[PDB]
């Protein structure tokens, strides 16, 4: 999971 | 403020290809000369300008069978259908002309681009 | 010996979400209490262990309407349906419990994982 | 396009  | 799962789109496409292999929820047969290819209309539209046009048509949207132009090569179509479902293109010296012509007909611009670049490098 | 187009899977998913927004080729309505959500069975199966089980069932595969457990929160379902079609999860303090419970019911393991990690960080 |  990432900060887009 | 959303978070994003990097592999989600790839995981979705892998499962759509599994559905195609098992012939689950396929709703169209694409006829290319003597050969038949089962697929999902939604995936075909998502990958191809030609299928996007065909399946948004108020009459063609309900057809269970679509016949492509007799000039279309079945192997070229097979390679492009595999690409649609996997992001992988089996581009070879022996098939590049058929792949590029099929990609132009199917309106798959990124495939056409690369076929053009690969041909230019060999001339 | 294939080549691969990096953005292909993301581009496919973006077009599947466009089809959902325009209600093109949607083949199921998911009923969550008083709310209704139209979707594509193939995308639901590709994202959820619950829908994969439901739509591989020889009777349920043909249903046009699926009713979820009355304990399922419509907003939680909405957030997860948006995630299925975009890879983006709108995870907030006010919705995390509903999102995690809905993801457990839908069998969306990566979403459950992250909800667990976000809750653990706040305790 | 890349070599996967
Ligand atoms: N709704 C919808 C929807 C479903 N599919 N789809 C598009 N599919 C498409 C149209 C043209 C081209 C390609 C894909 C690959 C290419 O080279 N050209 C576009 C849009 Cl703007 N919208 C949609
Ligand atoms: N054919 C087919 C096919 C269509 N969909 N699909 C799967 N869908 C799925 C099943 C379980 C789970 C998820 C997705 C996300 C998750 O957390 N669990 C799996 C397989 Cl093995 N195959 C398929
Ligand atoms: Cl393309
Ligand atoms: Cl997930």
């Amino acid at each position: 999971w990432v900060i887009p | 403020s959303c978070i994003q799962f990097t592999r989600h789109a790839s995981d979705v496409l892998l499962n759509l290809n599994r559905l195609r292999s098992r012939d689950i929820l396929t709703d169209v047969v694409i006829v290319v000369s003597r050969e038949q290819f089962r697929a999902h209309k939604t995936v075909l539209m998502a990958c191809s300008g030609l299928f996007y046009s065909i399946f948004t048509d108020q009459l063609k949207c309900n057809l269970s069978v679509i016949n492509l132009d007799p000039e279309i090569n079945p192997e070229g179509f097979c390679i492009l259908l595999d690409f649609m479902y996997t992001s992988r293109l089996n581009l070879r010296e022996g098939n590049i002309m058929a792949v590029m012509a099929t990609a132009m007909y199917l309106q798959m611009e990124h495939v056409v681009d690369t076929c053009r670049k690969f041909i230019k490098a060999s001339e």
